[PDB]
């Protein structure tokens, strides 16, 4: 959502032919926290962006 | 006050079924308990087996 | 000191704990290991053979 912490993507393989296919955002793996309140909802906001910073190194 | 739910349900999840298997895990179950009505169906083993 | 008369299980005396010394009462006292016309001449003896072993919590 956010364009500053996004919901990383996610690549989809194509083992046939070796070329990577499209990808996508992952859906999967979010967390729902819509029955949280601000100190909750900043906790994960902090963890999904240490989660980006450790894929974008 | 927090005019906001707790509880978030989905279609996916069976509890009845993930409460039997749990019930059925931590304790005996053949056991009868009235409290929960807490009786678990069977057949005789002779009636299902000739 | 007294390790000598003692069942050894291979250079190391086999002495129990003991923390083991006797409490029972009526109250609060429970200890392990605990309980548990003919019709049909099918399983009524695999019944009567299954009152042999009780394979709850076998320890050795």
């Amino acid at each position: 959502m956010s364009k500053e912490i996004p919901t990383p993507y996610m690549w989809s393989y194509q083992p046939q032919m070796g070329l990577a296919a499209g990808a996508a955002q992952d859906y999967s793996t979010r967390i729902n926290y819509m029955s949280a309140g601000p100190h909750m909802i900043s906790r994960v906001n902090g963890i999904r962006a240490h989660r980006n910073r450790i894929l974008l190194e | 006050a927090s005019q906001l739910n707790a509880v978030v349900d989905l279609q996916d999840r069976n509890t009845e079924l993930s409460y039997q298997l749990l019930l059925d895990s931590i304790g005996d179950r053949t056991r009868y308990f009235s409290m929960w009505n807490q009786a678990v169906d069977s057949y005789d083993p002779d009636v299902r087996i000739i | 000191n007294f390790a000598s008369l003692a069942p050894r299980h291979g250079s190391r005396p086999f002495m129990g704990n003991w923390q083991d010394i006797g409490t029972s009462n009526m109250s609060g006292g429970a200890f392990s290991w605990g309980s548990l016309w003919n019709s049909s001449t099918g399983q009524m003896l695999r019944d009567k053979l299954k009152e042999q072993n009780f394979q709850q919590k076998v320890v050795d």
